[PDB]
């Protein structure tokens, strides 16, 4: 119960950062490189 | 003829072919029956 | 290949687990980067 | 290794050497093995029968011994159609 104020703070900080990243990064990570004319994603040895 | 025997209708998926991965080719024989090399009567069946 | 005399030559790796898209790699007997061969190495491994 | 001379021929539309036999080892079978090297040692006495067969019937095509270790020793010698790393197409031929 002493942790009722740290929880109420972590919660409202995660919410603020979620709303900020929902505004600056929404929909920007849907492009990637494929091999030309295929649906195979083109990566390297230990790249993800 | 020196060509392979075909089975079915040939269909590939062009959106799932890496450019440089060395597809396998073939190992089958040219097994052409006698009644599939000529037009077939009832007399050719009994000759065969 | 389980012993070092066997782990020689080339072998096939299959891209995205597709048996019809293979490529050649030389096979080599590799040592883990963090191992337990001496005490200094074991102390490094356990530090990490 | 042996480096052959490879005259050109008819009845084989490729460059062929009647001096020795060629050996095919599958790509993922290390030659250098003790199984493989004990095979290339006793199959070396085949080349004389290969040569005699071809000397008695000059109209002969390939003569091959396919081994249960994966080897294929054929006569006359002739470079394989596909090398595994020379170009980019890996050859997948196993006698078995
Ligand atoms: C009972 C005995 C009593 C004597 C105790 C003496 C005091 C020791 C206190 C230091 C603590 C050491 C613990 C760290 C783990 C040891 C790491 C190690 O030993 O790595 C050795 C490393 C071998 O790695 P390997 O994979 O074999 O490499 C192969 C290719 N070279 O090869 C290397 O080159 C690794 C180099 C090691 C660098 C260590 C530097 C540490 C300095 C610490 C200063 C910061 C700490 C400040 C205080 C911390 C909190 C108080």
């Amino acid at each position: 119960l002493p942790l009722f104020h740290i929880a109420l703070l972590v919660l409202f900080m995660v919410i603020i950062y979620a709303i900020i990243g929902l505004e600056l990064f929404k929909g920007k990570m849907h492009k990637t490189c494929y091999y030309i004319g295929t649906d195979i994603v083109a990566t390297v040895e230990n790249e993800k | 003829q020196p060509k392979p025997i075909g089975v079915g209708i040939p269909t590939i998926n062009l959106r799932k072919r890496r450019p440089n991965v060395q597809n396998p080719k073939s190992q089958e024989p040219v097994t052409l029956d006698f009644l599939d090399a000529e037009l077939e009567n009832d007399i050719k069946v009994e000759i065969r | 290949k389980m012993t070092e005399e066997e782990c020689r030559g080339y072998y096939y790796v299959y891209k995205d687990g597709d048996p019809t898209q293979m490529e050649l790699r030389p096979r080599q007997w590799i040592h883990n980067d963090f191992h337990f061969d001496n005490v200094l190495s074991a102390m490094m491994s356990l530090f990490t | 290794r042996i480096k052959p001379v490879f005259i050109d021929d008819a009845n084989f539309r490729r460059q062929v050497s009647y001096q020795h036999a060629a050996v095919h080892i599958p790509t993922d079978i290390y030659e250098g093995s003790t199984i493989v090297l004990n095979e290339l040692n006793w199959t070396s006495a085949l080349d004389d029968v290969f040569k005699k067969n071809r000397e008695e019937d000059p109209s002969l095509l390939w003569q091959v011994f396919g081994s249960a270790t994966g080897l294929a020793r054929y006569y006359p010698a002739s470079p394989w159609v596909d090398n595994s790393r020379t170009p980019n197409k890996i050859d997948l031929y196993d006698v078995r």
